[PDB]
């Protein structure tokens, strides 16, 4: 029985810039020309 | 060196909290969500056309 100083205490990640894009859900809208004749 | 020693250190080893990557849980797929309707607008419009 002899104390011998057993205890030996001893002891950002990646900063950066981010840009977040979402998936596009807006439907593509174009212009349709409808030609028709009405016979009454 | 056989007279031995004294382990007076009081252990306080606290394990770190393990990392958790949360899942993006999805209950109903989009197909089921579209198929969960009595009336579908696209079908009605196609039949009218």
């Amino acid at each position: 029985i002899r104390f011998e100083r057993n205890i030996v205490c001893t002891s950002d990640l990646d900063e950066g810039i981010m840009v977040v894009y979402k998936r596009n859900i807006v439907a593509h809208t174009f212009k349709v020309r409808v030609y028709q004749k009405v016979l009454t | 060196s056989s007279i031995s020693t004294v382990d007076s250190m009081i252990a306080l080893d606290i394990d770190p909290l393990e990392n958790t990557d949360f899942r993006v849980l999805e209950l109903y797929s989009q197909k089921e969500l579209r198929s969960s309707n009595v009336f579908d607008l696209e079908e009605i419009m196609r039949e009218f056309n």
